[PDB]
RNA sequence: CUAAGCCGCCCGGUGGAUGGCUCGGCUCGGGGCGCCGACGAAGGGCGUGGCAAGCUGCGAUAAGCCCCG
RNA sequence: ACCGAUAGCGAACUAGUACCGUGAGGGAAAGCUGAAAAGCACCCCGGGAGGGGGGUGAAAAGAGCCUGAAACCGGGCGGCGAUAGGAGGGUGCGGCCCGAAAGGAAUGAGCCUCCCCGAAGGAAACCGCGGCGACGCGGGAGUACGAGGGGAGGGGACCGGGGUUGCACCGUCCGUCUUGAAACACGGGGCAGGGAGUUCGCGGCCGUGGCGAGGUUAAGGGGGUUAAGCCCCGUAGCCGC
RNA sequence: CGGCCGCCGAGACCCCGGCGCACGGACCGAUUGGUCCGUGAUCGGGUAGGCGGGCGUGCCGGUGGCGUAGAAGCCGGGCC
């Protein structure tokens, strides 16, 4: 269950940053690959050029809230994300 | 899973209807008490209260506490939201929160509030 | 309240390399709508300018 | 102006009002006559407060009555002869009275609809005693209070 | 008093990312060397060129969930992964022709950990 | 339609808590300034205002007198 | 990164004043109208103090003046109230009363009727038999019922909650030393404010962070600044090898 | 006094639902952690005392705001 709070483009880097929230009542905090996953085919992004930024549970809450980039190519990847979360997405 | 949800709902309702007011002891027996009504643990060596006698007050415990899916929802089910003017109001979800204009806001700001929840379809707890 | 000097030293560094972030900057409320790049490089012509 | 009535629903209509302030009265001899006074017709209220001026006729004492004995006649009982409360809330009564009159009442339809006394400032004094003992000698001030309606 | 673990989110990150390679590969050298790098501060695994020099072979992975320091002389080829480097040490590694890398490195190169030394 | 009495709410009195305010305190690296008196000191007493009691200021020229700015 | 009128100097104010002691000496309490006095003209009553009208003000904030809490006192309203016994309460419900908002609710309340599933548990009518008897055994039957979990129909405004009181059962106050407290053991008229593990030096240990066979500066100096903040230097010294 | 029959009677024992705790596991947090699953016949009284988390108050550096269309404070109520 995933709604997408913001979505905002960034022509001067050239990305698409997304905040949603998960609602998962009496699940786990869903994995970053499953996130992504689902992210990526409501939202028809590209899965080579999008990074999950952070996942953040907060106390007894069900409700997660993400941040995710989708950046215009590979190229502004490598640019602007670095290495250690670069390693975190396997996108490298 | 909605059904569920109105289980654990109701399941708290009874709950919290048979929980009864945690005092202080003798709150009833002074003004200075009286007029300030709380609970605290009590500490002597002859307190019944503390000794847990049969006829007395009882004493909180972690068995109380709500179950885990409902604690601290609104008795209509929704999550309370404290919202101070339109921008927090807007960055509610509709479905399943709802906005309680804090107390402070003048008339002339929660009549834009009011009208801009109306138009978003988002509960207020306290329109006006 | 005492620190060391190499301490000190790359707690500074931390927050020079953190200033050229565009996540922190945006978190921190900060408005970079309009910024055209971060960090922002501009000409010493700059260090003139006394209006 | 300088204090309120307890009374609730004045209807400057159809009731008037007085009031006495820092009284040298006794306020708990106040309170019995008043509760005494309540629900009474103005010009009843007067020939009650005459007849105790007069000693010819005591008032029952319910609150405030410790050694006290008691008087002939049915209902009695503790009771005595307030004369100093009663000089004072006659006083209060006329007063009453104008105002009715001056508002344009009838004065033979007002009946004593709210009258109450209230402990009011006290005015401190000391007496001295055996053993060095300086030791208080006060006087209790009473606020009288009174509304009056005019019935059909 | 209760142990809050490291402060740094860097190396409470890589915590998690050992532990979360260890269960993608089915390894248990990711996971020791997590704990071993959550073990407390003042306990922390400290090693030197010298102990390298007399317990590593030529051409082997060295891992040290800690810092390496510099204190002796080494002559091996060894690549060594560890959480800090010396200054002192990081140049006597290059000089006696290893590599002083990181953990994330190590991890990137060598997936599934065989023939990694935990030296502490 | 119970007399006194008991508990709760409202109104009024008594009282002066809380809140807000502050020309006053307290503490400081740095900077400034540091002795008066027989040419009669400091500290005091008494006087002094049209109506003037206290404080403050003045001394029979007495909440003041004169001169340059 | 001090206090905010019981705090801060004893003194925010006619304070080292009033006042106490022969004397050395001791030493309080006490701040606030309003933007502007616009500080209530005139009428009735009262010996007066004052009371009632009527005016000023956005608001009496009315000088007994910003807000006006608690204790206490008087009145009004709701409940009980002159044959009933326990520290003044605990569990459950009944009578009377309140119930706009913030709780649920005409997208349906209390309530009435019907159907399905069902844990642990669990009858009886009747039939046969055993026992001197209370009674028991086999079938009925693991059936009727059963905490709770679901569905349908009817009706159309309460339910939750609150004040008081009644009934049934239970309950000998709070803190404290003590083996032992209801104690005929001590501290306990009420309310409001104040009130008790602080600072330095040395040492042991732990949580974390920096550098690392090295670690770290002290006093002090320079740059810059409204400033004591900020930057650089400073190996004396101390610990370790 | 020697035996028997049936009932009544706890927070004990059994069952359903909920909470926390101890341990292990998965996933996720830019400073102690968070969500969910598994086991608990072999976890749930407690004085002295030890340990962990949380609530409240004044002021400072930031960050986001409210208020004469009514702040703080105070009085009676609803919800968590």
């Amino acid at each position: 269950e995933i709604r997408i709070k913001e979505i905002k483009e960034n022509k001067l880097i050239g990305r698409k940053e997304i905040y949603f929230e998960i609602y998962h009542p009496g699940e786990p905090t869903p994995s970053r690959k499953d996130v992504k996953g689902k992210l990526v085919a409501m939202l028809d992004l590209n899965p080579e050029t999008t990074v999950i930024q952070y996942i953040r549970s907060y106390f007894g809450s069900y409700i997660s809230k993400g941040y995710a980039k989708a950046y215009d190519s590979k190229e502004r990847m490598l640019y602007i994300e670095p290495e250690y979360i670069l390693i975190r997405d396997g996108l490298i | 899973d909605e059904k569920e949800f109105k289980r654990l709902l109701r399941v708290r309702a009874r709950l919290k209807r048979k929980k009864p007011r945690f005092l202080r002891q003798e709150w009833w027996r002074y003004p200075k008490f009286k007029n300030d009504p709380k609970w605290r643990r009590p500490k002597g060596i002859d307190s019944k209260m503390r000794l847990k006698l049969k006829g007395k007050p009882r004493s909180p415990s972690i068995g109380w506490s709500s179950p885990k899916l409902v604690r601290g929802l609104h008795p209509s089910g929704y999550e309370e939201v404290l919202v101070h003017n339109v921008k927090e109001l807007e960055a509610l979800d509709p479905k399943r929160q709802a906005a309680r204009i804090a107390h402070t806001v003048g008339k002339k700001k929660r009549i834009e509030i009011i009208k801009r929840a109306e138009e978003l379809g988002i509960k207020v707890l306290n329109p006006r | 309240e005492d620190i060391n000097k190499k301490e000190k030293r790359l707690a500074l560094m931390s927050a020079i390399a953190a200033t050229a972030n565009y996540d922190l900057v945006r978190a921190r409320g900060h408005i970079i709508d309009n910024v055209p790049q971060l960090p922002l490089i501009v000409v010493d012509d700059l260090q003139k300018v006394q209006k | 102006k300088r204090f309120g009535y307890s009374f609730q629903n004045f209807d400057p209509k159809r009731m008037a009002r007085a009031s006495a302030r820092d009284l040298r009265i006794s306020p708990k001899l106040a309170v019995e006559v008043c509760r005494e006074l309540r629900g009474m017709m103005l010009n009843d209220a007067l020939r009650y407060l005459d007849d105790v001026i007069a000693l010819k006729r005591p008032v029952p004492l319910k609150r405030y009555n410790d050694s006290q004995g008691h008087k002939p006649g049915k209902g009695f009982g503790p009771g005595r002869y307030p004369v100093k409360v009663a000089k004072a809330i006659k006083k209060v009564l006329l007063n009453v009275k104008n105002n009715a009159v001056q508002k344009g009442l009838d004065p033979d339809k007002l009946k004593i609809i709210h009258i109450a006394a209230h402990k009011g400032p006290v005015l401190r004094g000391w007496y001295p005693r055996a053993f060095g003992r300086a030791t208080p000698f006060n006087e209790q001030t009473t606020h009288i209070e009174v509304v009056v309606e005019e019935i059909r | 008093m209760k142990r809050t673990g490291p402060t740094d989110p860097n190396l409470r990150r890589l915590i998690r990312y050992l532990r979360k390679k260890s269960n993608e590969y089915g390894v248990k050298i990711w996971k020791d060397v997590a704990w071993r790098l959550e073990r407390p501060r003042r306990q922390r695994a400290e090693v030197n060129v010298s102990k390298i020099n007399r317990y590593a072979n030529d051409g082997e992975m060295i891992v040290v969930p800690g810092s390496v320091l510099g204190a002796g002389k080494l002559e091996k080829k060894v690549i060594v992964a560890a959480w800090k480097f010396s200054e002192t040490a990081r140049r006597k590694i290059i000089e006696a022709g290893g590599e002083a890398i990181t953990i994330e490195e190590l991890i990137e190169r060598n997936p599934t950990g065989s023939g990694v030394r935990i030296m502490e």
